């Protein structure tokens, strides 16, 4: 078992930060109100097609059409393992179809073998080529009873008004950084792993919204390092650091040091820094101090091997400072790219703070 | 395509894995231009793709050693971009795949090699992944990358990112003197111009660049302390413009460095200009050329086609009202 | 070598055509004109092939033996025209040339043309060579003093009676345009039948034609009054004048005041305009400009016509036409750090 | 078994809202048989590009005869206004896998009408239409023949080359007022029965930006997750964006400067999962109605009466200039956003620092 | 059955609007017949450059006889008018799809006429000749048959060589007048009994850029959108306005601390519906020139006269530092903006940031 399978939702009870648009298929399925066509938009990754699926699976059920579908009977465990005879999948971004959807779509108005609906689940919808495409339109505005239609697509801007009018879409949200490394850990936790605290941070924040590929990462994560989701073993896949650089960095540039803060950014360069990612660093420090200075059990977890450096700041940088500091870095990182060269960039930016420092250098003759 | 020395350390323990059976089927290489980026792949595909190794190389006979001298092997696969587009194609990963789920012609190991997988389309990411996932025994695979970051973080997870680091800068200056005859102060300065590169330094000099290089530290020797920085024109204004501003914002990058008592310099080539010149222009004065020095050497190279000579002539002008005292110099935006 | 003006070929054409006819020069109608009149009178003997072809100093020796080739197997009457370098010839050009002028004979009639060649570029092989077959055709823009009588002239053969302040009023609008000042009095000769063009009538016509050079902008922009500029800048998008050439064209003379301004005490003003080769009346109204705009006043102009150069490169159509008028408007007026 | 975005579906010249000015013009002509050769329609997406230059194709093969008033019910205004047409080529020029790209489908051109009077050629914009198919147009436009006309679309009428705007009969359609969206959905939502909370529907009004084919997508999402009801909690949560309380306090808790409600109030939205760009908006829109209440007491809107009592004490109590800096802090935060390490962490920072900038009091230090 | 600028098409030397000295010039030669073998008309796209040469080919070619003053009645100028005249072959380099390209056309030249007294050739943008065809025109023009005239016409002079200028008589049409226009618009809505309000052919005198020809087919549209009249409305649907711009009276209300006003005046732009941030540009073009007013007087262009006192008067009764200070705001606000919650709502605060760092009365508070 490799979790990125082992925890496929097998409820809209267990999907995660979708809460309205499932809000409204619960209530859609629970009181019976289930429209012709439902169209899932949002970017690749997020569940879409997973929540298709879970879409099925409280329709065909033996128990009945509810939002809680058994996950025992004989269809839902047909539909999970994604081979069910109504529930019919269509990727139209491939060039091998066996019977391209025209031919699939033209036994629309047959009935289901097992099951009450007849389900029609397509991916990327809008891909689809142009004779199939109108043969919907047929059926979209008079279909029959047991039909249902579940299209998905990572454009709704290329679907024509046509499709876009006659279904009622939803939008899949992207999922926020936290909200992805509090579902990792519940994982983790449940499943008796050895997990950090960095790790998880280092894990969701990889994974750009998707929990989806969050778990398949957490699962590489598990393969190349021991079998422990470690900070070494994460942040050996992705890069990053692994070091206090970020931190000293800081430390340096806020007493005015500049020889250090240059001499760290040289050292850095020589172990092949992403610069990007250490500007990254820094502007989350220079946050959670600034959180720190305002409610001091802002210091988290696997920030502890920080805190007291992280808390000396906290009580020695005046916050009106450290506003300047992380202004200062974050329009750095918007012109990093505009910089001839990468590292200049992030030069041009320290010594920017070490100069815009108050009791820092000044001018001569 | 040079086998240079610093090559081998990495490609010493990379053949060790190979050998001892601790071989990654996937390898990306991160290394900076000229870095020999481009030997080592080719060096590692030679030594599994022998039919009677002699240890840690070939023997030259072998019917894979003489295909590969031949160049055209049925287990070697080149995964250039599509030749016209600065891009790679969803199709010629797809092509390779599918290449190697049959049977190795020669029987043995087969591998794969990528220009820069950083250059490929978002689907052609994808369309690599589940090979990968599904490794058909024995084979191996080589990406390479500049910037690993820029690439998918589910697929670098895959493969064993490999930092190909810049050697020790008295092994690669000795080096260079061998390949050019120069000042050893100036084939430090060409290094460093280079972030450590040998082969980018190298290749700073086979052109006449250099010498159109040296035609700009005597201009602004001259402007610095005179305050006309308006002479610079005739050694800027050029097509080469936006690598020549480059260069003159490493020699106001050192000054700046130098106020704050920074050991490095990039410029050790004329360590008397970014003195006077640090001397002549205080810290504040320095960011702010620094600065349109840099936004302007960025239009030069975006905008399509503005005058170069009327932009660096506004740049130059503009210099010198920094210069003068009183007035009050920019601050980045947003 | 019968040297002579471009009035005199219709004549020496009529005695005999020659081996090879030169037209060095920088006037383009003067230059059309008599290799117009050469051919003409070419084409009427039997000259059917005609041929062009333009010496650069990046010639290859491979492509000057391939048009002998061309010219030596062609069996009748042809001509060809070579056309000169815009600097001149070169010391490897004067071999092509050379080795050309051996190419010549009764059927193959040449016609070189460029500028005028310097007395040096005269004594080389080439040009001695037909130095005793050939005739040079001068042309070049009449100067100051007879642009006036050459307009007289071919006034006075169109049967006009141009009037002297006329034909002056005529001369400062279209100056060195020759090709202008024909068409001019070509219509001019439409508008009155009459065909006597006194002051008040040129006069009127000139000014009602309204055709106004984007220099007539500059020049009201140095220093003189805007309100005039203004008028000229708002009736030079009537004349459908793209911005971004008048902007290479602001520029131009902007930056050449820059670098005048800038050299106050480096050489009196007097040798200063010879060096820059404009000063060619300009000068009196370089230096009116020169003396009532600031060291700084300069500058600001060019940060403006920077933005607008970039505004109207970035958007790619934001409207430069306003930044224009607001360009126009700071060359006048004391400027503020704001 | 009906969303709305179908059921209201314009039908008819009539039923389409606020751009009279494109509605008159197509009227006349229909009327009097000025037919242009080729007909190009701008503006951005979601007003009724598309949806306009159906009706006229509507009335362009109607049997009834070319019409302004086309009939519901013969088989040419039924097929149209399902997608369905012989002779209505509908093309959408940004689609990479079409059965045969512009060029073939232009290549029939010179033939016949099927069923139809006229052979309509929808193409949704065509300033994206590859080089190659894209001088068949010009070809085919240059000299057009009487059954053939174009209905041309497009985001963005400057990429669009002049030889090709000089022939076709332009028509901008501007995007709809707010509160003529949020009318319409009112009376919508009126007449089909529905309940509804007045600061839900500006919400929805806003939402979708002057696209009304939108807007009621957005109604009948609302309606599906609200259960029959289309209430600021159920449509605040679409959006992820604050009910104006959730909003109001946060503003609140900045202006008295206490941090720890303010990171409370933050953490607690991040419980029902927010859009940390909306959080930013809601708060400036509503410093931006406290503004305008300082100069008119009267600028408050009708459904804010909720919040009346605490919009109006603020306005009293909180110096103008203090309000600038609020709502100046929260803008810049906003251009920094995406630049920010996460987008939740803008949003704190961006707030922190409102707290340690206060005016009355703000963040100390030894 | 007439649209404007179909049925205005001039059909005489006599009605073209004033191009005097272009019309008197071939009308006299016309008359003593004197015409030269080709006539190269320039100007912007848009001034009649093939109108007039219809015209003088109308001229050459009445059945009455050589004149400046053709009838429009016999079968010569109704043809030519039409564009189908045997004789007045019309080609267009600009096309990519003619049949028998220039090459071939211009290769039965020296065939005699079929009718009328010359055979015509007119060529629209001979600029645009491949240069296989334009060398043709070059050899016909070094020695054209008497029978044959080419009344070439072109947008860029400059790109023609010195071989064809040289062998041409140039005319350069310029632009209209924008008075010269309107009083033109003016006289023809009168003569043909249609409403319009002053207002309204302004803003579409502007809107034609110098020509007629288009101006006539802006008023057929805007007949055709406000059914019937020409009102400021209607004109204002399509064509972006002047009149209801504040961008003077903002300022001054600005500066006169008046937000009843100054919101008022907002609220009435929008209603227009305002591009918002060229407001913020109008103003910030305004507060600069009246900063340049009080350094030297003769700032006062060549349109500011209407507004001539309005600028004056704040010249010299607000403060440079003060100008400074608003010219500031408003900046700031103009970068401000496409990041607040909604564009109007920027412009509204930035100019309550005015209101609440205004100079004299600024906002009170208990
Ligand atoms: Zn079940
Ligand atoms: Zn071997
Ligand atoms: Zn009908
Ligand atoms: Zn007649």
């Amino acid at each position: 078992q490799v979790l990125a399978r082992k925890w496929r939702p097998q409820t809209f009870a267990d999907v995660v930060g979708q809460e309205h648009v499932l809000t409204a298929l619960a209530n859609g399925l629970s009181l019976g109100r289930i429209h012709h066509a439902y169209l899932f938009s949002g970017t690749r990754g997020v569940g879409k097609t997973s929540i298709a699926r879970l879409l099925a699976k409280g329709l065909n059920c033996e128990t009945g059409i509810t939002a809680t579908p058994c996950g025992v009977c004989d269809n839902c465990r047909e539909i999970e393992q994604g081979r069910f005879v109504d529930l019919i999948e269509i990727d139209a971004a491939s060039r091998t179809k066996v019977e391209d959807t025209r031919d699939l779509l033209d036994n629309v108005q047959y009935a289901p073998a097992r099951g009450r609906f007849k389900v029609y689940l397509i991916d990327e919808v809008h891909m689809l080529s142009r004779h199939s495409f109108n043969a919907l339109l047929k059926t979209l505005e008079e279909p029959p009873e047991h039909v249902k239609f579940l299209l998905a697509t990572t454009d709704p801007q290329k679907l024509p008004v046509t499709i876009l009018s006659r279904c009622l879409q939803f939008h899949l949200k992207a999922l926020d950084v936290e909200q992805i490394r509090h579902q990792l850990e519940h994982i983790l936790n449940e499943e008796h792993i050895a997990h950090e605290p960095r790790a998880l941070q280092l894990l969701a924040r990889a994974a750009e919204g998707s929990l989806r590929d969050a778990l398949s990462l957490t699962d590489q994560a598990i393969a190349s390092g021991d079998g422990q989701v470690s900070t070494q073993a994460v942040s050996a896949m992705l890069g990053t650091l692994d070091d206090d650089q970020a931190l000293s960095l800081v430390e340096a540039m806020v007493e005015a040091n500049g020889e250090r803060v240059m001499a760290l950014i040289n050292e850095a360069a020589a172990r092949g820094i992403e610069w990007e990612a250490l500007l990254v660093e820094m502007l989350g420090l220079l946050h959670r101090i600034a959180m720190v200075q305002l409610s001091p059990a802002a210091l988290g977890n696997d920030m502890a091997a920080i805190e007291l450096r992280m808390r000396e700041l906290a009580r020695t940088i005046p916050p009106t400072d450290i506003q300047l500091y992380y202004q200062t870095l974050l329009i750095g990182r918007k012109e990093l790219p505009y910089a001839p060269d990468r590292r200049m960039g992030v030069e041009m930016t320290l010594l920017r703070a070490l100069a815009f420092h108050p009791r820092m250098p000044l001018p001569e003759p | 395509m040079r086998w240079y020395p610093w090559l081998r350390p990495d490609f010493e323990k990379l053949v060790a894995s190979y050998q001892a059976g601790r071989g990654h089927h996937a390898l990306l290489i991160q290394a900076l231009p000229g870095m020999g980026d481009d030997a080592l792949i080719y060096a590692l595909s030679r030594y599994l793709l022998c039919q009677q190794p002699q240890g840690h190389k070939s023997c030259g006979h072998c019917r894979g050693c003489q295909l590969m001298q031949a160049g055209t092997h049925p287990d070697y696969y080149t995964l250039a971009p599509e030749k016209g587009k600065n891009t790679l194609g969803v199709d010629a990963v797809r092509e390779v795949t599918e290449k190697l789920n049959e049977h190795a012609r020669l029987g043995g190991a087969k591998v794969v090699w990528v220009t820069d997988a950083a250059l490929l389309t978002d689907a052609a990411a994808n369309a690599l992944l589940k090979t990968l996932e599904e490794p058909p025994a024995e084979t191996w695979f080589f990406l390479a990358t500049r910037e690993p970051e820029r690439l998918l973080a589910t697929l670098r997870s895959r493969c064993r990112l490999h930092y190909l680091a810049p050697p020790p800068e008295q092994y690669a200056v000795t080096w260079l003197s061998r390949e050019v005859t120069m000042s050893q102060d100036a084939l430090l300065a060409a290094l460093r111009l280079s972030a450590g590169s040998p082969g980018a330094a190298l290749a700073l000099f086979q052109g006449d660049n250099w010498q159109a290089r040296e035609t700009l530290c005597q201009a602004l020797a001259y402007s610095v302390p005179s305050g006309d920085w308006y002479s610079l024109l005739a050694a800027l204004n050029h097509e080469q413009a936006p690598a020549r501003l480059h260069w003159l914002a490493t020699l106001l990058m050192d000054a700046l460095k130098r106020h704050h008592g920074a050991a490095q310099v990039t410029n050790v080539d004329v360590p008397g200009l970014v003195a006077e010149l640090a001397n002549h222009l205080s810290p504040s004065r320095l960011q702010a050329i620094l600065g349109d020095v840099c936004h302007i050497r960025e239009q030069l190279m975006s905008v399509t086609g503005i005058n170069r000579e009327l932009l660096i002539t506004d740049l130059l002008l503009r210099i010198e009202h920094y210069l003068q005292p009183g007035v009050v110099l920019p601050v980045p935006h947003l | 070598m019968i040297r002579l003006y471009p009035e005199q070929l219709r004549a020496q054409l009529n005695e005999g055509l020659r081996a090879a006819y030169l037209l060095l020069g920088n006037d383009p109608l003067l230059l059309q004109e008599s290799q117009d009149a050469v051919r003409q009178v070419a084409a009427a003997q039997g000259f059917e092939e005609h041929h062009t072809f333009s010496i650069d100093p990046n010639t290859d020796w491979n492509a000057i033996f391939s048009l002998c080739q061309a010219m030596s197997l062609f069996a009748s009457r042809q001509t060809l025209l070579l056309l000169l370098p815009e600097n001149g010839p070169n010391a490897a050009i004067n071999e092509q040339l050379l080795t050309l002028t051996g190419l010549l004979h009764d059927d193959l009639l040449l016609i070189v043309r460029g500028n005028k060649l310097s007395k040096a570029q005269e004594n080389a092989a080439w040009f001695t060579a037909l130095a005793n077959r050939s005739v040079q055709v001068t042309c070049q823009t009449p100067e100051q003093a007879q642009l006036p009588r050459w307009v007289a002239a071919r006034a006075k053969q169109l049967n006009l009676e141009l009037d002297d302040a006329a034909n002056q009023v005529l001369c400062y609008c279209y100056e060195g345009n020759l090709l202008a000042l024909a068409q001019a009095l070509e219509r001019l000769s439409l508008l009155w039948p009459d065909g006597k063009l006194t002051l008040p009538r040129v006069e009127q016509a000139v000014n009602d034609a309204a055709h106004f050079t984007p220099f007539h902008w500059v020049d009201a922009l140095l220093m003189g009054k805007s309100k005039r500029a203004l008028h000229i800048l708002q009736q030079l998008r009537l004349e459908g004048s793209e911005p971004v050439i008048l902007l290479r064209t602001l520029q131009r003379e902007l930056l050449l005041l820059v670098n005048l301004k800038r050299q106050s005490a480096h050489t009196p003003l007097r040798a200063l305009f010879d060096k820059h080769r404009v000063w060619q009346n300009r000068r009196g109204m370089m230096g009116e400009a020169l003396n009532r705009l600031s060291q700084t006043q300069l500058r600001q102009a060019v940060q403006l016509l920077t933005r607008t150069e970039l505004t109207l490169k970035q958007d790619y159509g934001q409207s430069v036409w306003a930044e224009l008028e607001g360009l126009s408007l700071l060359l006048c007026h004391k400027p503020l750090a704001d």
